RNA sequence: GCGAAUGCCGGCAUGAGUAACGAUAAAGAGGGUGAGAAUCCCUCUCGCCGUAAGCCCAAGGGUUCCUACGCAAUGGUCGUCAGCGUAGGGUUAGGCGGGACCUAAGGUGAAGCCGAAAGGCGUAGCCGAAGGGCAGCCGGUUAAUAUUCCGGCCCUUCCCGCAGGUGCGAUGGGGGGACGCUCUAGGCUAGGGGGACCGGAGCCAUGGACGAGCCCGGCCAGAAGCGCAGGGUGGGAGGUAGGCAAAUCCGCCUCCCAACAAGCUCUGCGUGGUGGGGAAGCCCGUACGGGUGACAACCCCCCGAAGCCAGGGAGCCAAGAAAAGCCUCUAAGCACAACCUGCGGGAACCCGUACCGCAAACCGACACAGGUGGGCGGGUGCAAGAGCACUCAGGCGCGCGGGAGAACCCUCGCCAAGGAACUCUGCAAGUUGGCCCCGUAACUUCGGGAGAAGGGGUGCUCCCUGGGGUGAUGAGCCCCGGGGAGCCGCAGUGAACAGGCUCUGGCGACUGUUUACCAAAAACACAGCUCUCUGCGAACUCGUAAGAGGAGGUAUAGGGAGCGACGCUUGCCCGGUGCCGGAAGGUCAAGGGGAGGGGUGCAAGCCCCGAACCGAAGCCCCGGUGAACGGCGGCCGUAACUAUAACGGUCCUAAGGUAGCGAAAUUCCUUGUCGGGUAAGUUCCGACCUGCACGAAAAGCGUAACGACCGGAGCGCUGUCUCGGCGAGGGACCCGGUGAAAUUGAACUGGCCGUGAAGAUGCGGCCUACCCGUGGCAGGACGAAAAGACCCCGUGGAGCUUUACUGCAGCCUGGUGUUGGCUCUUGGUCGCGGCGCGGCUGGGGGCCUAACCCUCGGAUGGGGGGACAGCGCUUGGCGGGCAGUUUGACUGGGGCG
RNA sequence: GCGAGCUAGCCCUGGCCAGGGUGAAGCUGGGGUGAGACCCAGUGGAGGCCCGAACCGGUGGGGGAUGCAAACCCCUCGGAU
RNA sequence: GUGGUUCGUGGAGCCAUGGGGGAAUCUGGGCGGACCACCGCCUAAGGCUAAGUACUCCGGGUGACCGAUAGCGCACCAGU
RNA sequence: GAGCCGGUAGCGGGCGUGGAUCCCUGGAUGUCCGAAUGGGGGAACCCGGCCGGCGGGAACGCCGGUCACCGCGCUUUUGCGCGGGGGGAACCUGGGGAACUGAAACAUCUCAGUACCCAGAGGAGAGGAAAGAGAAAUCGACUCCCUGAGUAGCGGCGAGCG
RNA sequence: UUCUAG
RNA sequence: GCGGAUUUAGCUCAGUUGGGAGAGCGCCAGACUGAAGAUCUGGAGGUCCUGUGUUCGAUCCACAGAAUUCGCACCA
């Protein structure tokens, strides 16, 4: 069927993780956004 | 085989073997091993002719030898050349399995005459170069791709066309 | 202050005890446990797999895995069962995988390069993988792990010591690891098969046979020593005008040994010696059986790889990735202590394992007949083969069971007699379907259209005969004819997988590719043609300037294009338009450059307006331009006993349709008129051709082969149809268990003929009219779905278009700047047709050159160009490439009018 | 700001197409001429080539329409170095 | 050639600058809105400077502010 | 000031007026990530020099401590010793900077220099002793509140801005 | 430039 | 059924102060020639559509109607 959702560690992982939000402007933007702003806890987080 | 080499010699009183055969894949210009004094090497340029026994070169002396190259300076009247040596050195200057070359059609002071290959015709300049010799490529022209299309064989875009399109989409297009 | 917003939120009824149990691969019986078992456990019949419904490696998911307790909810019914609850416990590695090694894309990225800032790029180096590389295997062992735990067998790297050895000693160099595809020799395990040849546990019941009888198996792994087997390279000297920046390496030339020689990396024997070994099996559960002790056996011939040796060999063209190891060596230290080796002792980590894993544990929100990458995939039969029917090992019976067999939908099976007439349509289905032999038409680009079309063969028995693998060849195996005789059934690819063919036409040649959830086509794509911009630092595309792309391409090339094999052939017009060329003349921006006026000024002055002339592209004007846009006449007369026409008369246009074709899918008058096909034929197909409106390049006529394309016809054959009529399996119906769903103000909702806002159960008159239900059948409740997509209306919105409006991007362009020298020159001007001079200032031609840029070619120097130009500022221009707005009202529907 | 584990592409790097059929370049031999053209016979094995599994697809009909499913099941069909 | 200013090209200045020319050091040199005379102001083309106004994460106070569909959405194993 | 081992009430055990629980403030520890900065990296992991005990090395040898990124001055010497950077609800100035919508269209205009993004200062920045303002020869830092004033005025002189 | 047959 | 234009001496066509009308090719007479024809020489000739209106007078200026050629008849 291939949906959509097929996750792959590697990918998914990669392509998000702590770094790379970090690394970018924008990225690191919203992040320290959501940060404060929200709580929670992040991609790569998951 | 996915790669390049040689093209434009300025090492001389080097002696100028024709390396071989080794008809080439890659350019429209079939060239073979030249094999220099030294020992070291280069799938040279493929100016049709010279006979795999090898057996030239250049220099800033002469030797028109056929295929053999130097500066224009070095170069006589009604020729036909290629490794065209535009720019003082820019190495080969044009005619790629382009066979019919340039033709030194006449010189002037640091400015020698040719006609250009591909349809025109101007001048160089002073010590500026060029190696005489045919090409190579055999008409490298015509040849069927029949029921199929040699194209895709390309590894050569299918880059495919169009033009009637729906829509309104690219450049100038 | 609330019915009331298809309102929001929450609960709660509907339909409704009807609709559903997630594949029609079925079950049924005996015992056992339990409060209670169609749904759990053991057992015995039976059905479904079997290329899977097999085990395996991955990726993903992460305790889901085991064990003892338990069922409240999740399990679309139960449920003592669970991939559900709580509790405990489970997965160990110098040699397996990831790192402690390597790089391509790509990503990062000190230096370097450009941005308003954030940022862009990016060398080397680094990150980056089932690509490269790397040192093991088989058995046992628990409730779970296992190449890790046991044990038996096989190794590797580092370190210290000593023993022996030799210029060791970088990674800088050189080989070097290193490869495409299609195809195939030689050899060998995997794997399979026959053995009545060896071992052993029992049998035969029945008619028969104790017999080469039935049933199990007769293997797995290994130090090197060792013969079948290939598999990769040659051996010395010297010159090294000297390279691979530095010398001995390798590269290149010369003379000798230049073999089936010797060299160094996988299979067989084997065999050290180990394990397994089923049928046991006295103690023991004699049964959730098997944990664990006879002995086993331990062998032969047969078939044989789509990737095992191996980096093979042969062919081919579109001509097949980069860093550990091996040898050369500088720095450099060893050179009685540097590296190679030998023996002996010493060292060896970080994180990964359970179980699922063509899947209820993975994505589809669910135990959803959806998808998901690699490994032999067991056999028997069919020409072969992961296709097919049955079954091996292992897996499972779909998680809802009984019971009737009505209509009715599903899936499937059958028919006489006719045999498409059914109908838009042979849409469906049915014919036909497999291998061998015979046999094959029009046409052809001679390849093909042929599997064409059309027959005939096939089964099992015995006879004599010929072949290729069988180490000679002598129980063994295979391809095969042969021809003879003969047996049986309606049938002899017996079942199962398996073209219906033909005749014709139109378009597009063809294999294709594409609109995921309607459309695979005459749509794009093409191999192929033609115009065509471009000389490189290209031209166009992204980009704010760098820069990449282009392309390490270089005119047999790179981009722009309209058609789209091949054949035949593409004619007529450049008045307008785009463009290419011209640039002498008109024009005209910024600007130079002065007459002259003006304001204030006691006055020198001090600000503007300023115009004669010189002055850019552009536009105007001349020409060239059609596989550039585009266009390619009208009526009157005349031989024509009747009709254009052979001719003739003309008015306008830039000429005024040519060759081929024609009621074509461009022809509405039309089912045009003639012909054929038929019982009639407005589809076809041929021919005319007054072509309502074909036409050569968005080609034109045709064209073999080719198409899930479209249309026309004939045989062959069948419930498609003349109505069908029977049947098989599945719901529907009755039982038990569970138990939704949109819409709905509310309602006990009959027909009539009339009516109302003009198509009423509810209003009037009337006629039939008990109360409820279940299996149904669709007509009305203007039924449900959705605040019509068709419509108009809002001076709503959004996309594409051109001579719409404006404006920007880019491009061309005058003067100005970091854009410096030297000379050759003509024009204006005012002053003193003129000439002499003079300040003024305008045009222009030259190598140079010190900016600038580029250039490179091995360093910073040379080289090329050079006052360019890039590039900054103002000028002007083109400019639908893009961005933003606009394009009225009336309207006895919007529009056209 | 957010995304190519949707999909269209493009770069890098592996894997994969059971069987069978048709029989062009070539090379071997023979063939009347000077050599040849060129013929034939053998070998030979190409092709976006044919017949077909897995695999890729999803016309043509059948079911399904509060489905098994927000595209799936059934018969059928094209591609198949 | 743009800016800001009330100034949207205007009789249109001051200050700030994108390009090009490129003055003066006290009778110097801008200014008081085109310009000019005279008067009047000011002295640039470098720099530092607390206090007076703004804002609630935090802590307190107070409420003709609410009461669990109101109040921040979230009164306590919620930005879960 | 005399009770306690936090919300856990429960089991099992215990500190305490020869000043416990806890309230304060200053401490010492502060494992791994995060600007990360020793090096690499799909954060929370895996790799390296110097010192280090010497450590089980039972008759045999390891963690700990450490350390070091890069742009900033500059005692330049061979460069030794100081600052930064990352945050942060709201608020501040600079850098850059828009359509809707009003004008009952819409190109001028408006929303605005707003919304957003960027950089950066602070606890407040902004600004700040005048080549200023205006004209009574009058006033004087900057800022902010009221007022001046919806005035003088800008303009398809329209909506508005002001 | 053209002007039938006998 | 609506909008534009046209209906002149046999035929194709020109004319906006409107006030007075042609061009090229036909047709009859005279020459050239034995003869026709082409070609030089002169003339004959029209409701400028049918019927009306403004105006001194218009066919050219205007309003209806028949015949003529062309466009429009599209959306469901």
């Amino acid at each position: 069927m291939k949906r959509t959702y097929q996750p792959n560690n590697r990918k998914r992982a990669k392509t998000h993780g702590f770094r790379a939000r970090m690394k970018t402007k924008s990225g690191r933007n919203i992040l320290a956004r959501r940060r404060a702003k929200g709580r929670h806890q992040l991609t790569v987080s998951d | 085989q996915y790669r390049i080499i040689d093209f434009k010699r300025d090492k001389d009183g080097i002696p100028g073997r024709v390396a071989t055969i080794e008809y080439d894949p890659n350019r429209s210009a079939n060239i073979a091993l030249i094999n220099y004094a030294d020992g070291e090497k280069r799938y040279i340029i493929a100016p049709k002719n010279l006979k795999v026994g090898m057996e030239i070169m250049s220099g800033p002396d002469a030797d028109i030898k056929i295929g053999n190259a130097l500066p224009l300076e070095n170069i006589p009247v009604g020729t036909l050349v290629h490794n065209i040596e535009l720019k003082p050195g820019r190495g080969g200057q044009l005619v790629r399995a382009a066979g019919t070359s340039a033709q030194v059609l006449g010189k002037e002071g640091k400015y020698v005459i040719v006609r250009l290959a591909s349809g025109e015709v101007r001048m160089i300049l002073g010590k500026c170069r060029a190696t005489v010799g045919e090409v190579g490529n055999g008409g490298r022209t015509d040849k069927p791709f029949v029921k199929a299309g040699n194209k895709h064989h390309k590894m050569k875009a299918p880059n495919v066309r169009g033009v009637a399109m729906n829509a309104v989409d690219h450049p100038f297009g």
